[PDB]
This record gives C-alpha cells, structure tokens and sequence, in this order.
C-alpha cells in the first residue's frame, strides 16, 4: 500500500488510448 | 434474346504473396516536431499489415519531473493522384484520341546548397544530408504538406503548407518557415499544442463579420427613414447562426458536412489523405537516488535525478488494402499538457453587477471574450482587452492548470526545472506561433540542454510488416509469355 | 543474441561530467549449448569447434531506389515487368555522392528486390557525419570512400 | 534487352484491349476495382434498356 | 486516467421529412441523340 | 455535369477526344453549333451516341496502343 | 555508316 | 506491463535458433 | 523475433519419367578375362 517503486513521477496519471478523427472546438487538428 | 456484347477478357493472371518485411531506425529530435519514421509506396491491391515497437529515451532529467511527456504516433496513406495531377497521365490516361504522346515525369527536388542539413525534413525521409547537387523524386515531400493541411493545421490561425499539384521541378530549402518550406524538406512542422481552455479560444465571436441591423443615414426633423421589418430580422439571425456554427466546427469541406447537414463524408471522396491508425502513451521516469557521499558546493547524499526509458508497442498500425498508388507515411510527435502560471481565473474579476454573475437565463448567450488578464496579467491597460473568445461561461467548466509560489518561473531563486510551465517574456496573442508547442519548457528540465544542440529524445523503431502483394514469390528471370 | 545490463549514475553530477542518472551498460551472457555434437566416426578425423560473433548491419549514407522511379511508367513496378532480368543497385543507394558516380552500378539484385526490402537506417544527430554525432548509441557502417562489391 | 522489349509490347497490348483510363488501368494491370467516387468520376446510379 | 479534450457538440439537430415529387415532361428528338430528361439538386 | 458523364462514360477514348470541361469559376459563353467537342459544355447541340460494340465497331486503330515493338539495329560501318 | 535498315518487330 | 529489467536497450528482438546448413542467394555462406 | 535471412529459390521444377531401355549385345572372349558388357551414363 505504501511502497512502491522507482516510478513515481507525478500526481495525475495518463492512459494509453488509441487515436481516433475527431471534431473538436474550432475543426480538426491532431 | 440473346447477342454478342463484347466484354472483358478478364485479363492476364495476376501472381500474388505474402512477405516480411522488417524495418529498424534510430532517431533523435525534439519535443514538439512531427517526424516522419517511416514510408512505402504502395502498388494497386496490395493489404499492408504493420506492426511497430519503439523505443523512447529522453534526456536524463535534473529532478523527477512532476509533469508528463507524451508520445503520439500516426499513420496515414496517400494516393500519387491527390499529390499530382498528372498521374493519370503518366499511366497513359489521354484527353485526345489513343495513346498520349508527351507524359512529364514524375517532378524533382533539387538539394539546396551544400545539401539539406541535419534534423530536416529531408534527413528523416532518409535523404543523406550536406550532399550538394542531388535531386530526388518530390511526390513524398508533397505528400508530408498534405497530410500537415488535411489533419494537423489549425485553420483558425493559420494558412496551408504551400503545396504544389504541377509537373514542374522544385527546389530544396533549409528554412524553418512553417508555410513555404514544409514541401521543400526543411525543417519539420511543429505540431499544435493540446486542445484546452486557451488554445481553444477562437479569433471572432463567428467566423465573419458579426451581424447588425441596418441603420440609414438620411435627412431631408428627419423624414422618412423606414425601418426594420421582422423578415429582415429573421434573415440577419440565421446568418449569426450560420457563422457561429462555422465557428465552432470549422470550414473544412469534411466539417462543414458534418455541422451543417450531420453527414459523414469519407475522406477519399473528398481528396484527403486518409487516416490509417494510431496510438497515444506517456513515458516513464525512473527517479535514482544519489548514493555518493555529500561534497561541498554540491548536492548532498539522497538527491533524485531521474532517467526515462519507455518501451511502446503498436500492434495494428496499418491493416487495409490499397486500391490505387499510393504512399504510407507514418509519424510521431512529442507533446505535453500545459500549466498556466502568469494569469488569474476569469472569476476573480466577477461582481460589477449581478449581471457578471452566473444565472441559467443567460446559458445562450454569445461567445464571451476571454482577457489578456486571463493569459498574463501586466497590471496595465491591456489586461482588459481580448485575448480570444470561448464559448459563454467556459471558466465554470474549466479550470486551467497552475504553479504557485517558488515553484514559479520569475522567481529569483526558481524551481521551476521541477515542470513544464509556461513562461512568456511579453503579452502572449492568439496566433500561429504562439499556438504551437514549445520545446523550451521541457528543456529547462533536463541536465544537457537543447540550446546546447543535445536532442531531446533518442529513439529505435522496429517495424514489421505483413505485405500481401501482387508480386511473384521469387522474381526468377524468364517470361511466361512471349 | 547478448545480453546488455544498463547501469544508473548515482554520484552526483559534477562540471564537465556525466549527470547523476546517466546510463551505461555492461554485458553478461551465459550461453548453453548441448548435443553441440552427436555422432559416431567411421574415419580418422578432426574435430574443431568455431566462434564469431557478428551484428546485423544499417545503412546511414545511401538513398532507397524509390526515390529515383518516375522517369516514365516503366520505371514503376508492374506484375508484367514482374520476371525480367537482375536489375542494377546503384552506388547513389549505398552511398551517395552527388557525382557521376552514384547512377554508376553497385551491384546486381533480383527485378524489383528494393519492393521487397528496406534496409536498417539512421536520422538526424545519430548519423556519423554530424560534427556533434550520437553514433556511439549504434554499430552503423560509416564509409570514407565509395564502397565497391569485394571481398 | 529481348525480355525488355517482349513486356512493352505485352504492356501496349494489354492498354489496347482494355482501355487506359485509370479506372481502366487498375483492372487491367492490377485485377483491382477501385471506386468512381474516389476517382472523381461520376457515379453511375441504375439503368434499363428495352 | 481522464483528462478534459475538447469534442463535438454535435451541433443542432437537423429536420428530417420524406417528400413525394412527382414531375413529368414531354419530349421530342431523334435516333442517337443523348438527351437529358432529368435534373435535381442534391 | 452533361460534359463530364460523357468523358466518364459515352465517350470512346480511341478514336476521338473528351469534351471540353471547364473547372475554373469564369463566365462561359454559350453556343448553337454541332461541335461533338468544344459545344458540349456550352449547352448545344446534344452529344451523339456510339454505336453497339460488333466486329467493326471494336476495331482498334494500331495491334498495340504505342509504337510498334522492335529490336535495336545499329548502323555503324568503320 | 548505314542509315535506316529499321529492325525486327516483336509480331 | 510498464515496469521492466535493466536489459532494455533495443526495440528489435532476436530470438535463438539451431544452425542448419542453407542455401541462399549466392551459395552457401555462414 | 523473426528477420529476413536469405534462402533457396527451391528453384525450377525439374521434370521426371519412365523409360524403359531394351539393350541387346552379343560377345565372344575366353575364359578369366574381365568383359565390359554394359556402360552408361548417369
């Protein structure tokens, strides 16, 4: 629980995730 | 009931096999620029299977980083005949009666003087830099531009990559400039930071100009001057409609079908390059603990550096098959979120009247502006003028990332190696150049810098391929048919 | 295949040094063959057992054959063009020297063979010819002159 | 040279039977239907003849 | 895990209806002549 | 539009050539001639169509659609 | 020198 | 999934194998 | 795991048959001398 390893960075974590189009605010840019 | 129609002869027996195809390269560039890794040309009805392992190692960090690296691949396939009109041509396709008599060939870059230099586009398509007087076929060149208007261009605050259909030669070039250069080799194109509060702001409340109700200006006591009839009304509020949903969903061919009618236009239809796969993944940091003894003027026994090594693996990057010539180019880019530490939150500057306040009548409203306040506060008469515009009460859905205290960058004594923040010597404008990433903010993390021409990133990419194509297992020479 | 052990910094950075957290490597590898040899003689004879180690190689001077096609539709491959005879590689692929010499021919391959290859590479910083160059991170051919097909 | 010359005459002859448009070009050559849309052709919707 | 990315709107919601068009034409022309006989936008 | 289904479709690539098509955003003006090419687009007389495919009609104007083959012979003499 | 002299087909 | 050994160093991975007499391209070399 | 190594072409396909060779051949010699009485190529 509280050990962990030499991996820890950063408060927030980000996940993998495959890419898809997409049309956000103001049109398409990647 | 029946006659004689003539019909195809089905043609010749077309061969086809299977082949492996492994591919390696090793790299190095920055954070930020779209880097091609790799590209093939593709013969009609080929099935392209592709598989990608990559290797990621960036500079060795001062501190563990309390912000995160980010790596985005991409692939994507592009027809000979939408970078160059005169494929059709050069496969015998005629205007005039039987066969063409004068077919160009395929267009040529020229190497600029002295050769293209490191770290251009040139030198990761595989052209050997500082080799003068070497011209080479320019269709992948080309091809890069396109995929940069069709995909990564923000068409808000910026124009297209000069991009030629013509026949005629070109010349290499060894510039940075993001427009004219990018077809000519030079230095890469830099990808557009994350969509978030502020890099999502939009020049205009609509994209047009923002729609009024006449006024006339006669005089003969005025007499006549007519007025405004509720026909002319419900004109002028369709056309407010019309360009704040322009706005919002950009203009683009592909976009305005989508916004307008709610149709999905495939992108061959329309010319585009099409868009295969692609996969996102932040890097890991391995923090390391300093096991030497404390010296003087130095840092003391237990002190964490931290070195990154990252292993990711893309299974799928490509799988379709091809009907026509074409090229796969696949790329990767090197982002990161962004934290905001010269601006105050649109809140704190709430309360004239009751009107500024939040109040669900006013959710419909128009786009708002948002103040250079917002972005970086200076303390004078630009803090009340506009930055950009977002959507009405945006602030309450977002709160942008920040730093507080010694963690800052203006600081004397600064710890801001500990992240990626941005820091502005003058008043940021929603631009192009603002709205690009910037590899200076992760640089000033890293033990050996960029300024100190060290790459940011070292990389090894191992492609394997499946090519289902329609060549014979063996090219054995000697003819079937005479 | 070796094995490759990378080792951390952890002494402190000091001026004109390796920072604290640089890796470097080492290389420990066991190897076990058995059955290495499994027969009966019916002669007077020697056995001798050989070693050599080797790596697989990558290209950083030359440009793919690609990138010369297009002079006419011929030069494109077609499943017509498909059992022709042995085709030339030009020195402008293994190496290329802006020069007469790089339409000159390397060698023979099979018809159409660069379709179904694509050699190992090298970009940017890594490559030898840069003055600051990282190719100490790879084992890439590096050529003062023009390379000729020999022994 | 005689092999050479033996598959540009196969090339013409197969131009010849079945038409060089690029539409045309992609069957013959490489077995492969590619559609009209995406050629910029026109799109053939239906038909009848009596 | 989840950050904030902007994403569509999707935009207003469109009207949809089916419509019965009915038209007829009379026509006169000779043998071999290609001749249009209908037009619509879509 | 007319034009351009008769270059994708009607028209026989051998022995004549397309219809003219203009692309650009320029006025065009008009015309009443016959012209099977350069009146199509100009809204004239109506394109006629190509006879059935039949023995004569499938005709093709060389056997090979190029520059008949042939096998190099040099002139030199000393 | 011999001009002309043509050649041999491939039909 | 993400944590691994200090025997990290390349993308490619060469797998082990018995030698067998071949012959390719060229004749036999080893 | 897998890379391309080169290997054989297994080459062309060799045809193969049948043939039945009748030989005939009459000899006169003494006896104790060795006689060749067949040969051929293989």
């Amino acid at each position: 629980k509280r050990h962990q390893w030499r991996l820890t960075h950063s408060a927030r974590s980000i996940k993998r995730a495959n890419i898809m189009p997409s049309n956000p605010r103001g049109g398409r840019r990647f | 009931a029946r006659v004689h129609d003539f019909s195809m002869f089905k043609g010749n027996h077309i061969p086809r096999s299977k082949i492996h195809i492994p591919h390696k390269t090793i790299r190095a560039f920055n954070v930020g620029e779209i880097i091609p890794i790799y590209q093939t040309p593709v013969y009609p009805g080929e099935h392209i299977k592709m598989d990608l392992t990559s290797l990621y190692r960036p500079s060795t960090f001062i501190v563990p980083p309390m912000d995160d690296l980010i790596v985005d691949t991409y692939a994507f396939a592009v027809p000979w005949r939408i970078v160059w009109k005169d494929l059709e041509k050069f496969f015998g396709e005629n205007s005039d009666s039987w066969d063409v008599k004068n077919a160009p060939p395929v267009p040529d870059i020229v190497a600029p003087s002295g050769g293209w230099d490191y770290g251009t586009l040139a030198d990761h398509f595989g052209i050997t830099p500082k080799v003068p007087g070497i011209r080479v076929k320019s269709l992948r060149f080309r091809a890069y531009a396109k995929i940069i208007n069709d995909w990564f261009r923000d068409q808000n605050l910026s124009s297209e990559c000069a991009l030629t259909l013509d026949s005629s030669n070109s010349q290499g070039s060894n510039g940075s400039n993001q427009v004219t250069d990018i077809q000519l080799g030079g230095k890469p194109y830099i990808a557009n930071k994350y969509h978030d509060y502020f890099t999502s702001c939009l020049p205009a409340p609509q994209k047009g100009a923002p729609t009024t109700l006449n006024v006339g200006g006669m005089a003969p006591d005025l007499s006549n001057a007519t007025g405004i009839s509720i026909s002319d009304l419900r004109l002028a509020i369709t056309y407010q409609h019309y360009k704040e949903m322009d706005a919002r969903g950009g203009t683009r061919y592909v976009e305005f079908t989508l916004n307008h009618f709610g149709v999905h236009t495939a992108d061959a239809r329309l010319q585009r390059s099409e868009f295969l796969g692609g996969h996102s993944q932040s890097l890991l940091v391995q923090s390391v603990p300093q096991t030497s003894s404390t010296v003087e003027k130095m840092t003391p026994q237990g002190n964490l550096a931290a070195f990154s090594e990252t292993m990711i693996q893309n299974n799928y990057l490509v799988n379709k098959t091809f009907t026509e010539h074409s090229y796969i180019i696949v790329l990767a880019v090197v982002r990161y979120k962004h934290t905001y530490q010269q601006g105050i939150e649109a809140d704190w500057f709430r309360g004239q009247d009751k009107f500024d306040m939040y109040d669900p009548l006013l959710a419909n409203i128009s786009e708002q502006p948002v103040k250079n306040r917002e972005i970086m506060v200076q303390g004078n008469s630009q803090d009340n003028e506009i930055f950009g515009f977002q959507e009405a009460w945006a602030d309450l859905r977002f709160k942008p990332n920040s730093v507080a205290g010694v963690m800052r960058s203006s600081h004397p004594q600064s710890l801001d190696y500990w992240h990626f923040a941005d820091h502005y010597a003058q008043l940021p404008k929603l631009s192009s150049e603002w709205l690009k990433e910037d590899y200076k903010n992760v640089d000033r993390t890293l033990a050996l810098k960029a300024s100190d021409n060290t790459p940011q990133l070292r990389v090894d990419f191992m492609f394997n391929t499946i090519a289902e194509k329609p060549m014979p297992l063996y090219s054995t020479p000697g003819l079937r048919r005479i």
